[PDB]
RNA sequence: CUCGGAACGUUGCUUCACUUAUCGAAUGAAGAGACCAAUGGGUUUAGCGUAGUCUUCGGGCUAUGCACCGUCUAGGUUUGGGAGUCCCCUGUGGGUACCCAACCGUG
């Protein structure tokens, strides 16, 4: 009982969840690595197009 | 995992039980 | 390299 | 009809490089580690001649990177490599003539050779006897280096592609007039069998399209499409223009805009 | 080897590009404790052996 | 018959950015990227919250915070601290002049 308990929260209960959720679109270490240094080496070339 | 200081992967030396001889 | 640590560490007591 | 004589070439068979006596394939030393961060320092040890090269080829001699040995590369010499001469090649590489470093660490205006096309090709521009490439630009944005080739066309490559500082040795090859048959007997029997030629209008018509006639003439055209199948391509392929040039040669080969 | 680069590079392949819901769901599994607690009660369970039938 | 807009759903093309299909090179597939940290990952070492929104009432989903994954350095510059010149004879031999922090730098 506890067992079809602990398992319908995480599958039965949550079937509309399961049913729409796509998967992958995973980046890579490096990738992830790459854009964050690209954010960070244009981060702030826009503050003198900000009219506040 | 092991270390490779050799940049080719060849085959590991298995164990090899010698053939009989037949009659 | 010797010359500029101890150079270093001669201003610091100087400045202090 | 028969097969022309350009496409029976393609075949290979006795049209093939003579290789025999050559020294092998020239090149700069392969793009590792060392050289992608450091520096490696070698030696020239000889200059030699390779049968069908005009340019001198250099035997370089390295250390092994990784291993307790040596590795004596053979590349193009640069003119003024000499036997002793130390060769620097690497990121860290001074600029001087015989050394081998990225195009990004080059300064414009320079003269170079050996050039990689691609990063790590190991030289494929500039290469025949007193030819060279001039560094035009740098442009840090898209990481490219502009370069005039011998050609004279422009040229964009990436700015980790190496080259070696100097032109190639033996220019003024072409200067001297052969005045004999026999000359060029010999300077043929080192590179492919290509020589004697003879003429289109020479040969028979199942063998050429200019063949036959009771004139020696070509009767049509000598102009072909770019289209042409084999065996019908001959002639001036797909010419733009002909005739006398006067008032400037314009630079040779296919457009590229970029 | 070949199969090994392979077998690697399969996994990248799976997890680059876009996995439908049916095939997405069975990367969302039971928790830990949970699958230890539901195998412990099949190994209770286990169906019998060939001598012990 | 002619134009103006939503804001929803889908799309005929197309700019830019991307990378896993694919293609081109090179290498004995010999040193990639990060640690310098997200517009990342995580309930199978991630957890703690909060606010909505669902729940088969077990717990999710969407956001948004905090924490974890998550770690080090040559060299350059400046900030604190502690703590050990000598034999042989002018010359000779042996040896001591450090550690940490901050910024740049990136192996
Ligand atoms: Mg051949
Ligand atoms: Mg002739
Ligand atoms: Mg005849
Ligand atoms: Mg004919
Ligand atoms: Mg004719
Ligand atoms: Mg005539
Ligand atoms: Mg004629
Ligand atoms: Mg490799
Ligand atoms: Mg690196
Ligand atoms: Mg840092
Ligand atoms: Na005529």
């Amino acid at each position: 009982k506890n067992l079809i308990r602990s398992v319908n929260a995480r599958f039965l209960s949550r079937s509309d969840v399961i049913r729409r959720q796509w998967g992958g679109l995973q980046l890579s270490l490096r990738s992830r690595a790459e854009l964050r240094k690209k954010h960070a080496r244009n981060a702030g070339v826009d503050a003198a197009a900000i009219i506040q | 995992r092991k270390s490779y200081t050799r940049p080719q992967f060849r085959r590991p030396h298995t164990y090899r039980k010698p053939a009989m001889a037949k009659p | 390299k010797m010359k500029l640590s101890h150079k270093r560490t001669a201003n610091k007591k100087k400045s202090k | 009809g028969k097969t022309v004589l350009s496409c029976r070439k393609g075949n290979g068979s006795v049209y093939q490089v003579h290789g025999h006596k050559r020294l092998g394939p020239a090149k700069l030393r392969i793009l590792d580690y060392a050289e992608r961060h450091g520096y490696m320092r070698g030696v020239v040890k000889s200059i030699e001649h390779e049968a069908g090269r005009g340019a001198a080829l250099a035997r370089v001699e390295f250390r092994h990177p990784y291993k307790f040995r040596r590795v004596k590369e053979l590349m193009v010499a640069p003119e003024g490599m000499f036997t002793g001469q130390s060769v620097f090649c690497g990121q860290k590489a001074p600029l001087a003539i015989g050394n081998v470093l990225p195009l990004g660490q080059i300064t414009e205006g320079c003269i170079v050779c050996n050039v990689e096309a691609k990063p790590g090709d190991r030289g494929t521009l500039a290469r025949a006897s007193g030819d060279y490439c001039i560094i035009i630009s740098h442009n840090h944005e898209t990481g490219r280096t502009r370069l005039k080739l011998p050609s004279g066309q422009k040229k964009s490559v990436p700015s980790t592609s190496r080259a070696m500082i100097g032109i190639i040795s033996g220019g003024g090859r072409i200067e001297k007039p052969v005045l004999k048959a026999g000359n060029s007997f010999y300077r043929f029997r080192g590179k492919r069998n290509c020589w004697p030629k003879v003429r289109g209008v020479a040969r028979n018509p199942v063998e050429h399209p200019h063949g036959g006639g009771n004139h020696q003439h070509i009767g049509h055209p000598s102009t072909v499409s770019r289209h042409s199948p084999p065996g019908q391509k001959v002639g001036l392929i797909a010419a733009r223009r002909t005739g006398r040039i006067r008032g400037g040669k314009a630079v040779k080969g296919a457009w590229h805009p970029e | 080897p070949t199969f090994v680069t392979m077998q690697r590079k399969k996994r990248v392949l799976q997890r680059r590009l876009k996995v439908p819901p049916a095939l997405n769901q069975f990367t969302k599994v039971l928790d830990r404790a949970s699958r230890n607690e539901a195998l412990k009660l099949i190994k209770k369970y286990a169906p019998e052996t060939r001598k012990a039938r």
